[PDB]
């Protein structure tokens, strides 16, 4: 995360870190409903072969070869509070396209479910549509500016952008901003996801009913931190409805 | 021939054929209400048999009636069991309330979570019957602040 405040202890309890066996993070997620993890669908494969452009089960990360940790808050050091979690299956939006990053969300099921309390439980998710200009806090653990890595969960809160001014501004650049895609962040630029920020949540507060609800997931932005340029987000209320048919989860 | 004594029916029960007199080689079953058995040693059944005798005496005696019980009740995950007052009985007609682990479960309405003990043994609810509810996960409600 670029130009973000160290996150409050506990107050993030939904935010999963995606890592190899080893530890190494590589992306972050989001708990849904009991034994659901959603991130980016392109957090779940291999880097492509530009002269083959397309995504097989070949290039698809294997359950056995990642982890899921909840209830964590330092990078790199450790909680009580943190729960290690294997993976079961893993399944990423049906019309996906690593190319243009359109549908990139993806499900992962946990081979054993989290014990829920105050460090770890599950984002609600949305019930309608997000307003222009609503503030969201983008969260996750990926490079800052100057590209040092935080000791702690970092976290950004950014006003959304309109989708036509999204698309206005990523033209220059033959970059398609698409109906799945949300886009957060101002002009002047400085406040944006980044590179191991990719699946992390983007939510908002609703009232009066005090619930937090999941907005979106970090999914692209050109540069991070620079001007004239919007981070683009997956739009969870778009795909909705897949999330609640392989997943079966309520509010 | 012999006439065999006055039978007295078991409480919570009952004796058939209802004769005036009974003679030898007559034949009555012995049955209990509904929601009871017939108990023989530990065992239960639905009815028993004695006969008039040759020598004016009775088979056997006439057994008790024992209410039915439903046992332990199905384990609720993330679920609370509350009995119906004192005793903790699992038996005929009483009931139990499930609830879900507050604060970070929620129970399905579905139901009232009201399962009471039926005559044939099963925890049954109006709705699920026989099948158990449902705990929920409550989400999006941290339990720390934000400054």
């Amino acid at each position: 995360i670029f130009n973000g405040r160290p996150a409050q202890k506990g107050t993030t309890p939904w935010i999963a870190m995606l890592s190899h066996l080893n530890g190494q993070p590589f992306c972050g997620g989001s708990l849904l409903g009991s034994s659901w993890i959603v991130t980016a669908a392109h957090c779940l494969h291999q880097s492509l072969d530009p002269k083959d452009p397309t995504l097989r089960d070949s290039d698809l990360l294997s359950p056995s070869d990642f982890k899921i940790i909840l209830g964590k808050h330092w990078r790199l050091r450790s909680d009580e509070n943190e729960q290690h979690l294997g993976v079961k299956h893993t399944t990423l939006h049906p019309q996906y396209d690593p190319n243009t990053f359109e549908n990139d969300v993806a499900l992962v099921e946990l081979l054993e479910s989290p014990v829920l309390n105050a460090f770890v439980m599950p984002i609600c998710l949305p019930e309608g549509p997000q307003q222009e200009g609503a503030m969201v806090i983008v969260s996750g653990w990926g490079k800052q500016f100057l590209q040092r890595f935080p000791e702690t969960l970092m976290e950004i809160e950014i006003p959304i952008v309109d989708h036509s001014t999204c698309q206005k501004a990523y033209a220059p650049l033959k970059k398609k901003v698409t109906r799945d895609m949300i886009c957060a962040g101002e002009k002047e630029g400085g406040k944006d996801a980044c590179a191991g920020d990719s699946g992390g949540p983007m939510v908002t507060l609703n009232r009066e009913r005090g619930q937090w609800y999941l907005v979106g997931t970090v999914s692209w932005g050109d540069d991070c931190g620079k001007k004239d340029r919007y981070g683009v987000y997956s739009y969870i209320h778009h795909n909705k409805d897949w999330i609640q048919r392989v997943t079966g989860v309520r509010n | 021939g012999n006439e065999c004594p006055e039978l007295q029916p078991p409480v919570h029960g009952k004796i058939e054929p209802s004769q005036a007199k009974y003679f030898f080689k007559d034949q009555v079953l012995v049955s209990c209400d509904t929601g009871y058995k017939v108990l023989k040693d530990n065992v239960e059944m639905d009815t028993f048999q004695i006969e008039c005798l040759k020598d004016g005496t009775w088979s056997n005696k006439i057994p008790t009636c024992k209410i039915v019980d439903c046992r332990a009740p199905g384990e609720l995950e993330h679920g609370l069991i509350t009995f119906s007052t004192r005793n903790n009985l699992t038996t005929y007609k009483s009931e139990i309330k499930y609830s879900c682990q507050e604060p970070y479960y929620k129970m399905l309405n579905n139901n009232t979570g009201i399962y009471t003990c039926s005559a044939q043994g099963v925890w049954m609810n109006k709705v699920l019957g026989r099948s158990l509810p449902t705990c929920l996960p409550v989400c999006g409600l941290p339990k720390f602040s934000r400054k």
